């Protein structure tokens, strides 16, 4: 089948920082929009960012200016810089693979998370 | 779909489904807290619009677009806001474009024989692109019980329900979001619709063919050609399958050949599909 692996998943300070990787195959990458969401204990999956073969990226107002998103076609990865970690990102991070000419919030394809713990 | 939180809103002008064609206009607003953007972008599936964008509030962006002729895509946008080199994604939308439905005319139901089932089809005519329903309606003529049926394509309708009396209406009504026709009526009498079982071929100067209709009078029509000729050879049959049909048939040594057959309820409106091609390449 498709596949989509998170890593970097761990335990971060306050003010720390860490990079997720996620590792896509099966499907063409160059053609599809990779995003990474998040779920919080109990909260809803959000929207953190989003990046596109040509290079259009955008982020979740809760996290832009922290986090920082980049994808590297050769190697058919994305990539999630998380800066100045407040609590509030303590969430299971989600990698997710939409279908262009699917709708502009459907995502066929979800990987298994990588769970992000900001002590204090 | 999975929940995307917008920190703003997007809506088109004249509407999100509109005629291929039109002149279209999509507005963007900007709500993101503590934000009063420096500039707001448009993407259409990721792709940077850098035309006809128009900043119209402090907060209100639009993008137009001239003779949109894709069925889909999917929009977005997003603001530059101040203490960032980053794009907040402020919402994003689908649009689609398409026609309204033609009236469906060629309304035909048949009932092949041993199905149980009412087959009614019609030419829903030119594509529509957009999503378009079809309910086909029936209207017994003698006790005036209507019946209404969703369907995507075409309908089965099962015999059981078409006890009450043999002569029926038959309209096909199509709608999508730019319109609505509806078909003129068709009047059937069950008996008069009747296609006889299948006919089939089955061995190569002599070809035998059989069928297991039980229809008393069947008519039946068998065409022959050299496979590069042009002309069919139609040999006109009143057939009688009690036993097999064998059609004997001359022909020249080492040529290649090709037959069909169909057949009908000796009188009746419809016949059934020419059969497959039988092919044979006779000996020389
Ligand atoms: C799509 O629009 C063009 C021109 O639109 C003009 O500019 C826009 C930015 C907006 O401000 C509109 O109000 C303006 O009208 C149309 O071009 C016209 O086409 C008609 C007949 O189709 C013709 O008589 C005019 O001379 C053309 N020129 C102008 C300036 O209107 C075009 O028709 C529109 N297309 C559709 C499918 O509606
Ligand atoms: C008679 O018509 C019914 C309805 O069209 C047919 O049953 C359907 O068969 C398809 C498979 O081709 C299923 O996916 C549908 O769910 C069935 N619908 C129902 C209501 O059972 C049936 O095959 C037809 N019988 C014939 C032609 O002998
Ligand atoms: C411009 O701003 C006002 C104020 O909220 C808003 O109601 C309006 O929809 C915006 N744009 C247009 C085209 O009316
Ligand atoms: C309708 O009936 C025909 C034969 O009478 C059958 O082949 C076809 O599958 C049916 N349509 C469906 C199942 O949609």
């Amino acid at each position: 089948e498709v596949q989509l692996v998170e890593s970097g998943g761990g335990l971060v300070q306050p003010g720390g920082s860490l990079r997720l990787s996620c590792a896509a195959s099966g499907f063409t990458f160059s053609t599809y929009a990779m995003a990474w969401f998040r779920q919080a204990p109990g909260k809803e999956r959000e929207f953190v960012a989003e990046s596109w073969s040509s290079g259009t990226t955008y982020y979740g107002a809760s996290v832009v200016g922290r986090f920082t998103m980049s994808r590297d076609d050769s190697k058919n990865t994305v990539y999630l810089q998380m800066n100045s970690l407040r609590a509030e990102d303590t969430a299971v991070y989600y990698c997710a693979a939409k279908r262009p000419d699917a709708g502009w919030q459907t995502y066929d394809y979800w990987g298994q998370g990588t769970l992000v713990t900001v002590s204090s | 779909i999975t929940n995307i939180n917008c920190s703003g809103h997007i809506w088109v002008e004249p509407a999100t489904i509109f005629k291929m064609g039109m002149n279209i206009s999509i507005y963007c607003q900007a709500a993101i807290k503590n934000c009063q953007p420096r500039k707001l972008h448009f993407y259409k599936n990721g792709i940077k619009e850098r035309f006809q964008i128009t900043r119209i509030n402090k907060t209100t962006a639009r993008l137009w677009y001239k003779n949109f002729l894709e069925p889909h895509a999917s929009m977005y946008c997003t603001a530059e806001c101040p203490k960032h080199f980053q794009e907040t994604l402020i919402c994003g939308k689908d649009i689609s474009s398409g026609y309204p439905p033609d009236i469906p005319d060629e309304v035909t139901c048949v009932i092949y024989e041993y199905s149980g089932n009412m087959t009614c089809t019609w030419n829903a005519g030119k594509l529509t692109y957009i999503d378009t329903k079809y309910v086909v309606h029936v209207k017994s003529l003698e006790t005036e019980e209507e019946q209404q049926y969703l369907t995507s394509s075409y309908i089965n309708i099962s015999t059981d329900s078409l006890q009450g009396g043999k002569k029926y209406l038959v309209w096909v009504q199509a709608a999508n979001a730019l319109g609505m026709e509806e078909s003129k009526q068709l009047q059937i009498h069950l008996d008069d619709i009747v296609i006889p079982s299948a006919a089939v071929i089955s061995r190569a100067t002599i070809i035998y063919w059989d069928s297991q209709t039980t229809i008393e009078k069947v008519s039946c029509e068998m065409r022959y050609k050299a496979t590069t000729n042009q002309t069919w050879n139609v040999k006109e049959f009143d057939t009688n399958f009690t036993y097999v049909q064998q059609s004997e048939f001359y022909l020249e040594p080492n040529i290649k050949y090709v037959f069909q057959v169909r057949c009908q309820e000796t009188g009746k409106r419809y016949w059934q599909p020419w059969s497959s091609l039988f092919f044979h390449k006779t000996p020389e």
